């Protein structure tokens, strides 16, 4: 209960070593500093990292977002079909397959 | 005194600074700017910065509370 | 003590929110409904295995952590679709149709009243 | 009676650094806390320690002091050395301005009804970012004594005058309901000697000469920058905004010059030191 929660954000051009451009997801376009010890290399235009949410400084870098949309366009029960359960669509199978 | 002063200054314009888009400026101490916040503001530029930078659409770095352009 | 502490820390405006998926370092990402994602060191008060992603969890309304897992909701039109006065009109109050009511009701009826004489068949039920 | 406004209260460096500690890991949240000091006399209130409220949901409001924990706290605090009275209650409004909110008013009034002197303190986390420490110090207005009987604080010197108001205590009621007390910071020695060792720049550091491989790329890029410079000179000494003879050059001479002066001198100390 005392923790409390990160602001995500997508970050963009390292302007220094330790200067970067967060953009938090639907919100502002902040100038922002890595944490102390966090990587500086994978710091790169398209990854997502977590923001503390007093100086907005990067701390833990995410790797990317499912968008549970996504997640469910995944986790959907297909069914049991087999190849034997279609008929009468051999050529098509072979060009699909 | 001024070594501390100038410390002051460059103390300003550190991390956090909000991002934004740069209109048109009034005068030599002040101009107005669209923060990426979406909302606009007419804030003092910080005499520091050198003015032939700031192109009607350069992108720009303010205070985060004051907005201060810095 | 403990969890009287706890109680007092659940006063409920939460901020309903989309969970997102988890990761590991069992700590989740949430989205809230002011739209603006938050990441949170630990989940709270609900366990891992309960969330999962695109669930409605009531967040603390400052600190954003979970403490709460709510039943989701489709929409008020959707809920309004809902049939709570169950209309009266009888199958005897029908005429001449006596063909079409029973097609209608070998095809909806029956698949839930027993799905045995359909499964004894090995048919799909329309 | 009266108070005045040459009013000061001395808050010790460790109270202070408590409070911006507990400020900054409170939030989003508020955060409260009892602070521990002494009334010397009518013309100023000392703090000397202060400790932390849990945090509750209740907010930060009078049911937020829990009995049984400050009584606690208060006892174990007065058989180390400490044994204080309740001077008063801080407290932390993030992001928002050093003003006193209405459910922050009657707490307020509840701790005067303690102690007429106790203070409220208000500090903001987020808004002290720098070397600014944004904080302020309140006590009631109490109603009529303003609204007929008139200035609430004897103006008896000029010590209270010496500070401006923020506008939105104005806003939120100042010199209406509540006025600010004046904000002293009653360091001394042994207690300043050692916040500068948080950069004391060890003599270790001091007899290095850092990497001679970055100390050429620092000459010869300020050295571009010298020649991009020298260009407008001698454009803008024929005209009879940033003009770059006076500023930057005085500023590239001054960083190059000193630069250089340390790194050769640090390397002829060496030379002759290190055997
Ligand atoms: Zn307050």
């Amino acid at each position: 209960l005392q923790s409390v929660g990160q602001i995500v954000g997508e970050v963009l051009k390292q302007l220094t070593e330790e200067k970067f451009i967060v953009k938090a997801t639907n919100g502002p376009r902040y100038v922002v500093g890595c944490r102390r010890q966090l990587d500086k290399s994978k710091l790169k235009p398209g990854t997502r990292v977590a923001l503390d949410m007093t100086t907005l400084t990067i701390m833990r870098y995410l790797p990317r977002e499912v968008d549970p949309l996504v997640y469910n366009m995944s986790h959907e029960d297909p069914g049991n079909v087999s190849y034997s359960e279609i008929g009468g669509l051999s050529e098509q199978i072979r060009e699909l397959r | 005194e001024f070594l501390h002063a100038q410390e002051e200054v460059k103390r300003i314009q550190s991390i956090p600074l909000v991002i934004g888009q740069f209109l048109e400026a009034v005068d030599q101490n002040t101009a107005i700017v669209g923060s990426t916040t979406g909302s606009n503001y007419y804030v003092r530029i910080l005499s520091t910065i050198d003015r032939e930078l700031l192109k009607p659409n350069a992108s720009v770095a303010l205070h985060k509370h004051s907005n201060a352009l810095v | 003590e403990n969890s009287e502490k706890i109680k007092v820390n659940k006063t409920l405006p939460y901020l309903v929110s989309n969970v997102i998926e988890l990761l590991d370092v069992k700590c989740a990402v949430i989205k809230t409904s002011t739209r603006q994602t938050y990441f949170l060191p630990v989940i709270g008060l609900v366990d891992a295995e309960k969330l999962k992603p695109g669930d409605l969890v009531g967040v603390n309304k400052d600190s954003y952590l979970i403490l709460e897992t709510l039943p989701t909701e489709y929409d008020s039109r959707v809920k309004a679709m809902e049939v709570d006065e169950r209309p009266t009109e009888q199958y005897s109050d029908i005429g001449g149709l006596d063909k079409q009511i029973q097609e209608l009701v070998e095809a909806i009826v029956l698949p839930m009243n027993h799905k045995e004489k359909f499964e004894n068949l090995g048919i799909q039920p329309p | 009676p009266a108070v005045d406004t040459a009013e000061q209260v001395y808050i010790s460096s460790l109270a202070l650094l408590k409070m911006l500690k507990h400020g900054r890991a409170g939030v989003p949240m508020e955060v409260m806390g009892l602070m521990l000091g002494e009334f010397v006399d009518d013309y100023t209130v000392r703090v000397i320690d202060v400790f932390a409220m849990p945090q509750s949901g209740t907010g930060v409001s009078v049911e937020a002091v829990d009995p049984v924990f400050q009584a606690k706290m208060l006892d174990m605090l007065k058989q180390t050395g400490r044994p204080e009275m309740v001077v008063g209650w801080y407290h932390s409004h993030p992001g928002f301005g050093c003003w006193l909110s209405g459910v922050d008013i009657n707490t307020q009034q509840s701790f005067e009804a303690l102690s007429e002197r106790a203070v409220a303190v208000v500090v903001d986390p987020i808004q002290s970012v720098k070397g600014k420490v944004v904080i302020d110090a309140f006590r009631l207005i109490n109603a009529n004594m303003m609204v007929l009987g008139h200035e609430p604080r004897q103006t008896t010197s000029n010590l209270g005058h010496l500070n401006k108001p923020s506008i939105q205590a104005l806003i939120h009621g100042l010199n209406r309901h509540y006025y600010s007390i004046t904000i002293n910071y009653r360091k001394n020695e042994l207690e300043q000697k050692m916040l500068l060792n948080l950069h004391k720049k060890s003599w270790m550091e001091g007899l290095t000469l850092q990497d001679y491989s970055e100390h050429c790329k620092h000459n010869e890029s300020v050295v571009k920058e010298m020649l991009e410079l020298a260009k407008n000179y001698n454009k803008a000494v024929e005209e009879e905004g940033k003009q770059d003879p006076k500023r930057h050059l005085e500023e590239h001479v001054d960083v190059l010059m000193t630069s250089n002066i340390v790194q050769c001198l640090a390397a002829m100390l060496d030379t002759v030191v290190f055997k």
